[PDB]
C-alpha cells in the first residue's frame, strides 16, 4: 500500500549540487512529517533533515546546515532535497522516509515507512 | 552518536539482547524506543512490536525495553532470517534525531 | 467480513504504524481476558493503548453480535 521512491541520485564533483526527490503513495502526504536519512558505503545511518507535515518547520543536522536545503509539495506528494556544496563527505545512498510527530516525544514511534534509496557519488 | 556493540551472535532458537547507551537527552528523555533492521542490499525498515502475549508465556520474538540512558532489543527464538544489521534512534531537542552505530546480528549454525 | 472492515476503518484513523498494529492487536480474540485486563499491561505509552482499545471493544461489540 505504502510506497516511497527517490530519484535524483548520481556522480558530481565536489563543490557541485544536485536535487533529490521523493514521490511518495498510499497516505495522506501532509499528515506527516518526513525525513532524509543517509548511509555511506559499509556505515551506520546518519539522519540529514526532517520537515512537518504543512512545511512550516524544517530541521537539519549541523554537518548539512547552510548547505541543504529540505521542502515538500504537498499537492503532488513530493519530497525534495537541495544539496549544494557537495563534498566527498556527503557520499551515501540517500533515504527519504515517513517520520513520527517530534512533538509526541517522549512517545516518539520512528520512520515507520522507507523509500528504496538513490546513491549520491561527490568525486 | 547512540552507543551499540558492534556484532552479537547465536544460533537458532537462542535468545540474543543488542544495548543501546545514549544520554539524559535522548534515550534518558525517551519513554519508548525504537529500533531498525537492515538487511544487507536494503533500505532500513522498522521493528513493530506485538503488543499480544503467546498463551503460554513464550516471549515474542521482538521485544525491546528501556531504562534510563539505556534501551534494548531482545530477539528471541532467532532465525536464519534475524540475520541483519540493527539500529537503535532517538529523539533530542537540538540534534533532532539520533541513530547508534549500528549492531551486526549473525547467526551461526 | 465487516468485522475486518470496520477494524480496518477504525485503524486508519491512527497516523503511526506502531498505532495501527496496536489497534488490529486489540481486535485479536482474547476470552480468557477483557480489553481493561489486557490493555493495563501494555508498555508502547498512550496513542497505542488508545487504539488498542478502541478496537478492542468495538471488535468484542461485534462479535457478541
Amino acid at each position: 500500500e505504502v510506497q516511497l521512491l527517490e530519484s535524483g541520485g548520481g556522480l558530481v564533483q565536489p563543490g557541485g549540487s544536485l536535487r533529490l526527490s521523493c514521490a511518495a503513495s498510499g497516505f495522506t502526504f501532509s499528515s506527516y512529517a518526513m525525513s532524509w536519512v543517509r548511509q555511506a558505503p559499509g556505515k551506520g545511518l546518519e539522519w540529514v533533515s526532517a520537515i512537518s507535515g504543512s512545511g512550516g518547520s524544517t530541521y537539519y543536522a549541523d554537518s548539512v546546515k547552510g548547505r541543504f536545503t529540505i521542502s515538500r509539495d504537498n499537492s503532488k506528494n513530493t519530497l525534495y532535497l537541495q544539496m549544494n556544496s557537495l563534498r566527498a563527505e556527503d557520499t551515501a545512498v540517500y533515504y527519504c522516509a515517513r517520520d513520527d510527530d517530534y512533538e509526541e516525544w517522549p512517545w516518539y514511534y520512528g520512520m515507520d515507512v522507507w523509500g528504496q534509496g538513490t546513491m549520491v557519488t561527490v568525486s | 552518536a547512540l552507543t551499540q556493540p558492534a556484532s552479537v551472535s547465536g544460533s537458532p532458537g537462542q535468545s540474543i539482547t543488542i544495548s543501546c547507551t545514549g544520554t539524559s537527552s535522548d534515550i534518558g528523555g525517551s519513554k519508548y524506543v525504537s529500533w531498525y533492521q537492515q538487511h544487507p542490499g536494503k533500505a532500513p525498515k522498522l521493528i513493530i512490536f506485538d503488543v499480544n502475549r503467546r498463551p503460554s508465556g513464550l516471549s515474542n520474538r521482538f521485544s525491546a525495553s528501556k531504562s534510563g540512558n539505556t534501551a534494548s532489543l531482545t530477539i528471541s527464538g532467532l532465525q536464519a532470517e534475524d540475520e541483519a544489521d540493527y539500529y537503535c534512534t532517538s529523539y533530542h531537542p537540538t540534534k533532532t534525531i539520533l541513530f547508534g552505530g549500528g549492531t551486526k546480528l549473525t547467526v551461526l549454525a | 467480513s465487516t468485522l475486518q472492515k470496520k477494524i480496518e476503518e477504525i485503524a486508519a484513523k491512527y497516523k503511526h504504524s506502531v498505532v495501527k498494529k496496536c489497534c488490529y492487536d486489540g481486535a485479536c480474540v482474547n476470552n480468557d481476558e477483557t480489553c481493561e485486563q489486557r490493555a493495563a499491561r501494555i508498555s508502547l505509552g498512550p496513542r497505542c493503548i488508545k487504539a488498542f482499545t478502541e478496537c478492542c471493544v468495538v471488535a468484542s461489540q461485534l462479535r457478541a453480535n
